[PDB]
DNA sequence: ATGCCTATAGGGCGAATTGGGTACCGCTGA
DNA sequence: TCAGCGGTACCCAATTCGCCCTATAGGCAT
């Protein structure tokens, strides 16, 4: 977990376990100095946050790596209870747990020396929370670049626009180009939106975040699938620019071909 | 079923001032009626007996149809003899517990009033204890001590950071900036018009993020159109016009799209103003310098001979090109240069080893330390031609430039109305941002006086503060009339006040309010106390405050003993459940006064709660129905950097002060 | 002779940054040393035996020649861990308590050494439970508590009226306003320059009155050379420092007569400049017109050339005399004036009353307020011939205007000398009326802690007030070194405590001091407490680490807590700390008669309240320190008087008697 | 070996920003 | 009245600070 976003991905996959409808994502000095989300998820007990200190393991190993401070209060009306760095005590916070990170670096010059600047890492902590966003519209999730809110990702209901959220995670362009694409072949079921080929751009082609049961997945072949389908509708062969939601191997890949190219076609 | 009321009036060159008096009851009022026609509804509504009015009265049409009228002299309207007079007849050092110090046009009319009251009556009328100002305007009624306290535009410091107005002040233009100011100082009681905002925010909640660019384009057009009025606008100022000229086009296709009535009105009010956006592109250069006074402001192709003086200031370079080239060729001379001198004008250098060896035509203007500058005839007649042709195509361009001001001011009073209406739009547009952004709820107007927050916020202490605000309801009705606050410093008594004040505010500016859900009755004046004087602002709330009034007390009872501030704390408490029956919010330390819920009826007992672990201690920060269990100043004393070793002496002080009590 | 110190220093593009541990006591101290020498001379006064700096620490020659050296990263020193982890250290929730929170520069030095700290030694720091800053400027001490507080330049609700500043500035000119102003906020504790500046006072005293008519001829002389260095001067700037320059030989005549040393030198400093007289004299008109633009500032005679570029300009001159008599003859219009403008060029302003009653052969030009200006072809086609060859005319009239500076900048530091020197005799002259005027006296300083105050007044609340003061001492020493002042609310408790703060800085900024008589000794630091816990408490914690046996203390209301208990309690162990442990100068206005058991219980401490009279509903405060405590509550008698309903005021006293009935 | 990918640091450009300049505001003795 | 006349608020506009970006190398699994 040396790159600033993975710590991120670990910190909002903790949040996702937690079930939180609202993530919010504090950085200071491109995320090096200050990682906090705040979760209004389960809350883990006193015990449950004095175990986790020592998914619980995984906050342990950013506790001794960093000074991590994780707040959080129970569904039981009780004080949230704050753990230092190794400290626990009574803290104010909503039902959740909120996990709060001081220099995530606190014993690595190495780890310092592998940070890549402050702003090419930020946009390495943007990417995650701009792909975890897309799996699930369902949490609300509001970014802060040294404290300054950049992104304004806003939770959406069964039946509410997730084409506008979409829209404010991969840019207005994305979305105009995306065609929504819903093909479901027997147990097979694909949802998300496809950019149209022709009048595509190249970032938004570099774009194309595969989402499988909510898990963002990258495969050459896949991507090869769409590219096909893409160099199919025209002669130019661009990236392509797919963002979907499938459950489910190999078979599957030639129906997401077929899928793919009769809703592009 | 009349009385016999008594009245008197004044004005100055900013409005008029009004004050009344009924000698039956004792009933002393003032007012500040700016405009002729609100001045002649509040004498027709009043209908005095006997009406008083200074000799040089100006505007007479109003008294000279009114009965039981008295020319009185000027010197008796002064505000010096009035305040003094005022001071001595209630008895107090000041008129600021009244809320009429800060209303000298009305007191003019008061001061006269009561001089005459005392001349008229010649008895003792302690029935005369008070006076109050009313001025019941759409607007709110707050004083000065709510907009510093609540930081609505000015925190504590006097800076404008932490405040409401730099929180929901993410406005792209300046003149949008002031307007969401003077909402914010002037909350609308319209509930129609407040209506007419939160269906116009909601519309645009979804939109918002196309149009704020399309707004930063027209910069401050509304001080733009005060010089052009003025006649004394600047070529950059008329090419900010122009550039917001050319964004109605783009401004009205995108909210022609929106489904909101109050949008589609709001967007007729913009006008599509094509014609003035086509005539500054014709007469002005895209980008002109800063004053007309340099010129090269009106573009060619406006103005024919404009462009003919132009024609001569343009035939100039060639022309000394040729004579640098013809006079080079003549002389034999290389290093023969013709350049330009702003101080003495153009000229012709020769090297100092060639200057001597040049024709008699050459006339000496210029001696160089390492060459010889001259004048020739053709040059210095060229040089006329040049110079007079600049100033007359320049004269020509201030002429036209004025001439311009003919042309706009037609439209003057319509593009002030479509300046005012992007002004609003921006506020509109930001405000719909600002609840888009923070998740803000429209808040919906019942007919009684009461606030109902779900889990609702600090809008501003939300935002600055690192963790999260822990969300608070309220439910505030004629019955639930009053909330005793008790609990720590940091408990949250003063935020849950001043979060409560603002979400009146903020729903009375007709924008989305911060909370998950609030419906909120008739607030027609919001007053609110904090320490630098004490006394003199509580008096002020008491006299003016309302069955609708929103009353927010903190602390009241900072005096000289334990009782004289609970005795009045009581006393104030008890009125204000008892008599007037206001909404009221009374975040205090007095644990005493969680006494007067099972006394009083509208009253109940609510705590910020808070449980102390080892040393240290949280605040839950959230409202629950009882009382403070303890004192914390011992608790914070630690927070605020104390050292241990005193406390640990005050603890034992404490517990020797617990066996007692 | 030989100490185990830890310490740590830092800088940025600003200054330098400084933090010292010892392991031994627990001292915890922080600098900001803003130049290289005092830098080196603290590393060298501390002498550390383990010293950190900063693998990028930039002016490395300081600590090459320091021991036990240790070479750190600079992430260590970051400000967001640094006030996070000293935060959890010390168990507050803000280093404001410390009065070192607005010196982060040092805070990366306190910050890198604590994460050190917690680590080198790895042992329970109790003894170790604040930190402070040691200011490297020992001259004085000011909070912004202090200046928002006494109400030195901005009162309570951030105004400038009802300051000392509104008070003493009656400064003729707006250049010694300024200087008065920096003063206060940086009152000088040289007891020899104070003494420099209290016996100037003393000898001008009685030539102040012919002096100030001089120094308000000179005018704002040093925004104008502000002006003049940039090359921005405008022709009415330098015809007020033309104005200033022939008071030069007045004012060195006037201060001639005067007898002392310090106003010789400063009247010696002052300078004449008369040669730069001469040149502003012959070069510029006697009154030109606003900005240089226009031309026609430059008088007729210095520049021939300029004559030569204006020979049409002179036959132009009387144009205008021929046609502004023409035109007021067939007018028939006194008040018709022709003039020039850049914009529009030369017109025909006539007076508001006349400006309708001019032919219909005048054209509108300009609109204005009180005149209509216009134009006629006759001029509008000399104008033309006029603005090109006066237009050479006026760039070599703009080019002479430079050749001023470059006549002015060979003494343009001595003239900002002069400036400072003349802007610093208008606040002397100033202080010398004042003092004149309110009869104020000179304070001497002494080498031990106290102020010796006789018959003394509030500087400030005596000029507002329709009473004049009621005149109190004070007898502070280090034998007396506190007073608990107990007494009503709006009683003035709070003047005696204020009075005492202004009369210490008036006498450290080396001015006559409000009182019959003062003797006062060292005060470096100067703490203040009011009210608005939160808030108020983070005040108090930090009065109490920071404040010393010299500091002023001035609490005002404190303990306004969550209860009676807890406030009391604070108050009872704040006052046992300066009276037991730091024995500081303490200032103590409270309600709290509970206290007034301290002057038997400690050693310092004497109990003080301000006399009232109340009768019936109505009170008088006589506003006389009184040496006792107060006899009973008055809010009850104060509410009315304040306008409070008598329906209030009788339940006040029916509910008060019923509450009273218990204590 | 190696060859397509990738972050990077100096450079370029835009957005805030406070000093500097202008139009405006009383206004002040004469 | 009155003609400057110095002040004063306030709107620019070059400057400063922060943000972006494209050639410039490296870079690490294959
Ligand atoms: N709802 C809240 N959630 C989080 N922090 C809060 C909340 N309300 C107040 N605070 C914190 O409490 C402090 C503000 O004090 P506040 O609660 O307004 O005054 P108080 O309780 O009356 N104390 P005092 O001013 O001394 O009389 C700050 O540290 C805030 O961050
Ligand atoms: N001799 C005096 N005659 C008349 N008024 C005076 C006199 N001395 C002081 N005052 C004024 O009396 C008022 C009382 O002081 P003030 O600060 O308002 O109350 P306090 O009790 O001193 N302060 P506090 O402890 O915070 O309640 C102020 O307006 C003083 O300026």
């Amino acid at each position: 977990v040396e790159r600033p976003a993975s710590v991120v991905k670990e910190l909002v996959e903790n949040s996702l376990d937690a079930g939180a409808t609202r993530i919010d994502i504090d950085i200071e000095r491109g995320g090096a100095k200050l990682i906090r989300i705040r979760d209004n998820g389960s809350g883990i007990k006193k015990d449950e946050l004095a175990l986790a200190l020592a998914r619980g393991e995984a906050l342990a190993s950013i506790s001794s790596v960093s000074r991590l401070t994780l707040t959080s209060r129970t569904a039981e009306q009780q004080e949230a209870w704050q753990a230092y760095a190794v400290t626990v005590k009574p803290a104010a916070h909503p039902v959740g747990t909120t996990l709060e990170v001081l220099d995530l670096f606190y014993n690595t010059p190495a780890r310092r020396k592998f940070l890549r600047t402050e702003k090419t890492e930020f946009n390495h902590i943007d990417e995650i929370i701009r792909r975890i966003a897309l799996a699930r519209f369902d949490v609300t999730i509001n970014l802060s670049h040294n404290g300054k809110i950049v992104r304004q990702y806003r939770a959406v209901p069964e039946g509410g626009q997730k084409e506008r959220r979409l829209g404010a995670i991969l840019g207005t362009a994305f979305l105009e180009q995306a065609l929504a694409i819903e093909w479901q072949h027997g147990d097979l079921t694909l949802r998300g939106w496809v950019a149209d080929p022709n009048h595509t751009t190249p970032a938004l082609a570099e774009i194309q975040y595969f989402y499988v049961n909510g898990r963002m997945m990258r495969d050459r072949l896949i991507n090869h699938a769409i590219r096909q389908a893409y160099e199919d509708k025209l002669g130019a062969d661009q990236q392509p620019a797919f963002v979907l939601y499938l459950e489910i191997s190999r078979l599957v890949h030639d129906f997401i071909y077929q899928g793919v190219l009769s809703v592009l076609q | 079923r009349q009385d016999n009321l008594l009245a008197a009036i004044w004005q100055d060159s900013k409005g008029f001032g009004y004050a009344t008096l009924d000698i039956s009851s004792g009933r002393f009022r003032l007012s500040e009626p700016a405009d002729r026609e609100t001045m002649a509804a509040e004498l027709q509504r009043t209908n005095p007996a006997e009406l008083l009015y200074a000799e040089d009265f100006a505007e007479m049409s109003l008294i000279e149809g009114r009965r039981g009228l008295r020319r009185r002299p000027l010197w008796e309207f002064e505000i010096d003899t009035a305040r003094q007079q005022l001071n001595l007849q209630f008895g107090t050092r000041d008129l600021v517990g009244f809320g009429v110090e800060n209303a000298p046009r009305g007191l003019s009319a008061a001061g006269a009033l009561l001089q005459y009251a005392k001349c008229t009556q010649r008895t003792t009328l302690p029935h005369i204890r008070s006076i109050t100002m009313e001025r019941e305007q759409d607007s709110i009624i707050m004083d000065a001590a709510t907009r510093r306290n609540l930081e609505i535009t000015q925190n504590l410091a006097g800076g404008a950071e932490n405040t409401l107005a730099s929180v929901l002040d993410s406005t792209v233009t300046p003149m949008g900036s002031r307007m969401l100011k003077r909402w914010l100082h002037m909350p609308v009681r319209d509930t129609r018009v407040l209506l007419e905002r939160q269906q116009t925010i909601g519309a645009l909640q979804d939109f918002t993020a196309g149009l704020q660019p399309v707004l930063r384009q027209v910069g401050d057009l509304e001080r733009i159109l005060a010089r052009l009025a003025l006649r004394t606008a600047r070529p950059r100022d008329l090419a900010r016009m122009r550039h917001a000229f050319q964004q109605l086009p783009e401004l009205r296709a995108q909210l022609e799209t929106v489904d909101s009535a109050p949008v589609q009105a709001l967007r007729e009010k913009m006008g599509e103003f094509a014609e003035l956006r086509d005539l500054l592109e014709r007469a002005i250069i895209d980008t002109p310098p800063v004053l007309v006074r340099d010129g090269g402001v009106i573009a060619s192709g406006y103005n024919e001979e404009l462009d003919e003086w132009r024609a001569l200031a343009d035939g100039a370079t060639d022309y000394l090109e040729r004579l640098e080239v013809r006079e080079r060729e003549r002389t034999g001379l290389d290093t023969l240069k013709v350049g330009f001198n702003a101080v003495h004008g153009y000229y012709i250098q020769i090297s100092r080893g060639q200057s001597h060896l040049a024709p008699i035509n050459y006339m000496r203007r210029q001696t160089l330390k390492n060459a010889e500058r001259y004048i020739i005839p053709e040059l210095k007649e060229y040089e006329d031609k040049v110079l007079t042709s600049k100033g007359k195509a320049l004269a020509l361009e201030k002429q036209l430039y004025e001439e311009l001001f003919d042309l706009l001011l037609p439209h003057l009073e319509a593009l002030q109305q479509s300046a005012s209406a992007l002004a609003e739009l921006d506020v509109l547009v930001n405000l719909a941002e600002r609840a888009y952004t923070l998740n803000y709820t429209s808040p919906t107007f019942i007919d009684k006086p009461g606030i109902r927050i779900t889990e609702g916020r600090h809008p501003v202490v939300e935002q600055v503060l690192n963790e999260p605000f822990i969300a608070n309801p309220l439910n505030l009705s004629p019955q639930r009339r009053m909330l005793i606050i008790t609990g720590p410093n940091m408990g949250g008594k003063s935020t849950y006040m001043r979060q409560t004040a603002l979400i009146a505010l903020m729903a009375y500016i007709g924008s989305y309010v911060p909370a998950q859900k609030v419906e909120i009755g008739p607030i027609d004046r919001i007053f609110t106390r904090v320490g630098a004087v004490e006394m003199t602002e509580t008096a002020n709330i008491l006299h003016n405050a309302t069955e609708y009034s929103l009353v927010l007390m903190d602390e009241i009872g900072r005096g000289t003993s334990t009782y004289d501030g609970l005795s009045l704390a009581w006393a104030v408490a008890e009125n204000l459940a008892n008599k007037i029956k206001a909404l009221t919010l009374f975040a205090t330390h007095y644990f005493e006064l969680t006494q007067l819920p099972e006394k009083m009826e509208g009253v109940a007992n609510v705590h910020l709660d808070a449980l102390e672990h080892g040393d240290t201690i949280a605040f839950m920060h959230s409202v629950q129905d009882g009382a403070a269990s303890k004192s914390y100043g011992l608790a914070v004393a630690a927070l605020a950097g104390v050292p241990k070793e005193v406390i640990k002496r005050a603890r034992q002080k404490l517990r020797e002060l617990e066996s007692i009590s």
